[PDB]
RNA sequence: GACCCUUAAC
RNA sequence: AGGGGAUCGAAGAUGAUCAGAUACCGUCGUAGUCUUAACCAUAAACUAUGCCGACUAGGGAUCGGGUGGUGUUUUUUUAAUGACCCACUCGGCACCUUACGAGAAAUCAAAGUCUUUGGGUUCUGGGGGGAGUAUGGUCGCAAGGCUGAAACUUAAAGGAAUU
């Protein structure tokens, strides 16, 4: 079946934790991809590009393919996985595993007057990887995802429907742009807003109380 | 955020570091949750009773984590003459 | 050291730091009452005098200029303030 | 302070600095020098008519090997002698 | 070629141009 | 407010002074350590033993709050702490390590030395940098025995004591086990001493 | 790129340091950049010492030594193996071997 | 030399906020600084601040809670019409539902929403969020 | 050359770690039990293991060898680390303190018999 | 000690 | 341009290379580092980092100068001091990390506080080449300095890593 090897992987297997927000709440480290695909059973993966990389050797170039995979359900969770393998099919599968392992929550907000469900981002957010930084600006209804197709797909896989995007650097370096967007998309929960100035109490962690579900 | 028409939203209201009150990120794996047990008039740790402190990975990497805990728990009264405000 | 009482520093910490780096800058120098032996002729002398002070009675030089605090002459006694 | 002046009364310096530095742009320099008007063989027009003077066998630049079919053309409005490609296959026999 | 000597070669060329222009000016 | 029975007793004082816990680090001391009390001439710093003891009880309370006894791990790379951790780990659950730490013990789930602890105790932050560094990947708190010049980074609780004395390092390990057991109830009598003595925890070369 | 933070020499706060001539090739090298080695050698080469001492007219003769500060250019220091090419990390070790 | 004491004060607050410190010393405590802090304090971005009366120019120690993300100065103090407030708020504030553009008007130092309901304008001092 | 590989080094180490009281220093009497204790597919290989077993046996005979730990060794190792002294550190082990240490005890409000010995040159 | 060069020809 | 010219030594003849060697190596050797109305004004003139100001981590050392320790040692031996030792402090030359932060990276005590973009201010750049090449101007005795194009031609040139 699965037979997880981790306390957190055991807890999700045992069913004592049912939300990925509870994993995100206590910043738990996740090391198995099987716990992502059970706690988020609606993740859709995609491939933004496949490119070969070559290491020059004494006799010829060793060609390996770098697969970029973006994983996410269409509401609030998104992941990004890069893996270079000797075969494209092997790289896709492993890059899926890394993409699910790296899934993060998304903070969707409103452009104004909190009328319906969150359609946009709560704040302006920026992330940088290499020379690339991606700026994400909240947009009103109907604006859509104003972004390049590669950034756009990851962003619609996150659950946002109205956004503005602004970039600089080598946007043609695809892996950097997606990682820069991933950081900006991830930094949406790092930003502290007045409605998040609330009380401390921080209840017990799932791993401490449910430690009865250890390897024994 | 949460509007009036129900609409259960703002998933995962995150924790905040006790020392600095900054948001603990979902993958900030340098942050810790300190559990300091309580004792009831006999020097025996009563189960399930402890004061909890969230400690951001930022202060942990800065070496201020030890100083922060001495100040926080002294303010809570479980250390007496360790931390000085006037340093 | 994230949390610090910057309004009430310790006297040891305040005394340690530079005179312009304390919460309110203050002179570390002082005035002292110097008398020669015999005749009282009490003369008030700045600690960092930088001029050779002699008492008002006669030529009885009481201190020698120094790069910092003025060194007092061999035969004399001084009281702070 | 980022180099450039920031004062509320430094608009002239920012204006003059921009003016001087637009000359490093190729298009602004070419436009305001009027190079197309003064140097280009069409005089700044999209098209020009002329008379064919001779058939040409311009060789291809490396790494391609081919004989491009071109014609020397003296433009009517200028008298300047230019070289025009005859594009399609066998169209040299139309532009003899 | 070495920029030092290309600078020197141009300077010798400039010197010759000054001399050849002087015999007409 | 402690119940006024955890205060440093005179017997625990003499235990510290004979072990030379108070004798602080050399002419170098870290600015994140307010544990210094009244340096003597020749540059030797004197450590406030009360703060050492007070932090010692605080560290024990954090240890006792962990529900599974084995889920705490004691770590010691130095020779002087190698015996102490095992003796400390003998009297509690505390699945220990001694000697070399294996990189990938906290990450690298398929390593044969994998540990999923809720609390890590290290004898020397400088000599156990890898253990502390790897502890900053998996969200686990760290308790450390830190001298006045120790690298306090990633250390949540620091017990001030000299790291250049095998008597004091072993004594602090001894007191940590005794305090933790006293809270857990294994040592019922708070006032009465422990039959086990600190010289069990000390090191010996041959 | 920049190879060394000290630029291959010892000159921060000066601008100019007077040259010294290499003892192998007489190359002009700034003194702060030379590879100076101090040679303190027994004057009898330690294999004739007993022959010299047994032929000496004085008992327990002090056997004086010769003192010479030898300056090398970088080329001659490397060629005569006074210094050797080092890895990028351990170029930062000022402590003598 | 020293040009904007508000800039150095806001820089000290920003650098203290970034390092997690709960307090910061400010020199030399102009009245514009105090008004900028009171607007900050009114919205809860700092906490308590104490003026120190050295007979020269004043010192401020500001207590810092963890709420302030960035406070800044806009230099020069640009003239802001009523219609230009939207451009300034949209250019530097992280969102529309929180954050304040602080401007000095003839009715006093205030944040932009207070200048909107009082229907005043003037020169922009800075921002807080 | 003369060096042997892991397949005989770990095999010999594994046997000693498990079968210590059954084998001994002599090669000939160790060959007879190595081929019946462990399934070895080659005459040459079994000869190599028996040689490396008796080699470590000679080394074990004089002091412990790093890496190998059998049941007898670890049992006696425990007996070594359970030892505790009889006398206490408090008494004459053949309270020295300084001025700053002495007033530290008085600041803490404790009374202990200690001789205040300042820095005497 | 001395040691220059290297296909237009898929 | 007068004085000095020991030394070394652009220029200027032997030997090896031979196809040379009017190069590198030997021996010489003129001009060439002192005073001027003196000129020239350029260097990888480099920290390839403009200046002023504020703030942001650690740790020792050193140069100055002060402060505190009846600290240690010193004429006529323990009757002015000096030189050392600890602790501070101000200013300076610097010094240990792919370090929070910054960076394309190398790396960075600033090259941080920069898409969460504004402390003040000067100068410079806008693909490579043609080309720092004048039809010009100006300074200079000259050598040259400063200022400084266009035609034309290119798909790269370039930086830092990796193998």
């Amino acid at each position: 079946g699965w037979v997880p090897v981790t306390k957190l992987g055991r807890l999700v297997k045992a069913g004592k934790i049912t939300t990925i927000e509870e994993i995100f709440l206590h910043s738990l480290p996740v090391k198995e991809f099987q716990i992502i695909d059970t706690l988020l059973p609606g993740l859709q993966d995609e491939v933004m590009n496949i490119k070969p990389v070559q290491k020059q050797t004494r006799a010829g170039q060793r060609t390996r393919f770098k697969a970029v995979v973006v994983v996410g359900d269409s509401n609030g969770h998104v992941g990004l996985g890069i893996k270079t393998a000797k075969e494209v099919a092997g790289a896709i599968r492993a890059g899926i595993i890394i993409a699910k392992l790296s899934v993060i929550p998304i903070r969707r907000g409103y452009w104004g007057t909190n009328l319906g469900q969150p359609h946009s981002l709560a704040t302006k957010t920026t992330g940088k990887c290499g020379s690339v930084t991606v700026r994400l600006i909240p947009a009103p209804r109907g604006s859509g995802i104003v972004a390049s197709p590669a950034v756009k797909k990851l962003l619609q896989l996150a659950g946002v429907e109205d956004v503005y995007t602004q970039s600089n650097g080598k946007t043609r370096t695809l892996e950097n742009t997606l990682k820069a967007a991933f950081v900006a998309i991830g930094n949406t929960y790092g930003f502290l807003t007045p409605n998040l100035w609330a009380e401390q109490p921080l209840p017990v962690s799932p791993l401490d109380i449910y430690s009865d579900e250890a390897s024994a | 955020m949460e509007n009036d028409k129900g609409q259960l939203v703002e998933l995962y209201v995150p924790r905040k570091c006790s020392a600095t009150n900054r948001i603990i990120k979902a993958d900030d794996h340098a942050s810790v949750q300190i559990n300091v047990a309580k004792v009831d008039e006999e020097g025996r740790a009563i189960p399930g009773e402890y004061v909890t402190y969230a400690l951001s990975g930022y202060v942990r990497s800065r070496g201020e984590s030890d100083d922060s805990l001495n100040r926080l728990a002294q303010n809570d009264g479980l250390l007496k003459n360790v931390w000085s405000y006037s340093r | 050291v994230l949390v610090q009482d910057l309004l009430h520093p310790t006297a040891a910490s305040e005394a340690r730091k530079h005179k312009l780096k304390t919460l309110v800058q203050g002179p570390r120098s002082y005035f002292l009452d110097v008398k020669c032996p015999g005749c009282l002729n009490i003369t008030t002398v700045f600690s960092h005098a930088q001029t050779a002070v002699t008492c008002e009675s006669c030529s009885t030089i009481l201190c020698t200029p120094t790069g910092g605090k003025a060194k007092l002459s061999e035969g004399t006694s001084f009281r702070r303030k | 302070g980022k180099g450039k002046p920031r004062g509320l009364n430094s608009a002239r310096k920012l204006r003059v600095h921009r003016r001087n530095n637009r000359w490093a742009e190729n298009n602004y320099k070419k436009r305001l020098l009027g190079t197309a008007f003064k140097s280009s063989p069409f005089g700044g027009s999209s098209h020009a008519k002329g008379i064919v003077l001779e058939k040409l066998g311009i060789e291809s630049k490396q790494p391609n090997s081919a004989i491009r079919k071109c014609v020397r053309v003296q433009l009517i409005k200028n008298g300047k002698k230019v070289t025009a490609f005859v594009p399609n296959d066998g169209c040299l026999n139309f532009v003899d | 070629m070495r920029a030092k000597w290309r600078k020197k070669r141009t300077r010798r060329l400039k010197r010759k141009r000054r001399k050849v222009r002087a015999r007409s000016k | 407010s402690l119940p006024a029975t955890f205060d440093l007793t005179p017997e625990d004082a003499q235990l510290l002074l004979a072990a030379n816990t108070h004798l602080g680090a050399r002419n170098v001391q870290v600015h994140q350590e307010p544990y210094v009390f009244n340096a003597r001439p020749d540059g030797v710093h004197v450590i406030n033993v009360g703060k050492t003891w007070e932090k010692l009880v605080l560290a024990a309370r954090i240890i006792a709050a962990i529900p599974n006894p084995e889920d705490v791990v004691a770590i010691s790379s130095r020779t002087f702490g190698q015996r102490a951790v095992l003796k400390f780990a003998a009297h509690t659950g505390a699945t220990p390590i001694a000697g070399r730490f294996t990189p990938g013990s906290f990450t690298n789930y398929i390593t044969r030395s994998f540990k999923e602890p809720r609390l890590v105790i290290v004898t020397d932050p400088r000599s156990d940098a890898q253990a502390i560094k790897e502890a900053s990947y998996v969200n686990i708190p760290v308790i450390a025995l830190t001298d006045l010049d120790s690298p306090s980074e990633f250390v949540d609780v620091a017990i001030p004591c000299n790291n250049r004395g095998k008597h004091s390092i072993g004594l602090i390990w001894y007191l940590l086990a005794r305090e933790v057991l006293r809270l857990r109830g294994a040592l019922v009598d708070r006032t009465q001493p422990w039959s086990i003595m600190p010289d069990l925890y000390f090191y010996r070369d041959p | 790129p920049k190879k060394r933070a000290s630029n291959g020499r010892n000159k921060k706060g000066r601008g100019h340091v007077k040259p010294v001539r290499c003892v192998n090739c007489s190359k002009s090298i700034p003194k702060d950049k030379a590879i100076k080695r101090m040679a303190i050698r027994n004057i009898v080469e330690a294999a004739a010492v007993r022959d010299l001492s047994e032929a000496s007219v004085y008992p327990e003769y002090a056997l004086p030594k010769t003192y010479n500060k030898l300056h090398y250019c970088v080329s001659c220091a490397i060629h005569a193996r006074i210094v050797r090419v080092r890895s990028r990390e351990d170029r930062k070790n000022r402590a003598p071997p | 030399t020293r040009s904007s004491v508000l800039a150095d004060a806001l820089n000290a607050i920003n650098n203290a906020e970034k390092t997690g410190k709960r307090q910061v010393l400010i020199r030399p405590s102009s009245k514009v600084i105090i008004k900028f802090l009171q607007v900050m304090q009114k919205h809860g971005y700092i906490g308590e601040f104490e003026y120190i009366d050295d007979h020269r120019s004043g010192k401020i120690v500001v207590q810092l809670n963890g709420r302030l993300n960035k406070c800044g100065v806009i230099s020069p103090r640009f003239n802001v019409k009523i219609g230009d407030i939207e451009k300034w708020t949209a250019n530097l504030l992280p969102a529309r539902q929180f954050g304040y553009v602080i401007l000095t008007t003839s009715a006093g130092i205030m944040d932009h929403e207070e200048a909107r309901r009082k229907h005043v304008s003037g020169k922009i001092l800075g921002f807080v969020y | 050359g003369r060096v042997r590989t892991k397949t005989v080094k770990r095999a010999s180490k594994a046997l000693i770690e498990r079968y210590y009281p059954k084998l001994t220093l002599d090669f000939q009497t160790n060959k007879r039990l190595c081929d019946e204790i462990a399934t070895i597919q080659s005459k040459r290989l079994r000869n190599k293991i028996a040689g490396y077993t008796t080699h470590l046996m000679k080394r074990i005979q004089k002091g412990p060898v790093r890496g190998i730990s059998f049941k007898l060794q670890e049992e006696e190792r425990e007996r070594k680390d359970q030892y505790v002294p009889e006398v206490s550190a408090l008494d004459l082990s053949r309270l020295n303190v300084d001025n700053q240490t002495s007033d530290l005890v008085k600041s803490l409000g404790l009374k202990l018999p200690l001789s205040v010995i300042n820095v005497s040159a």
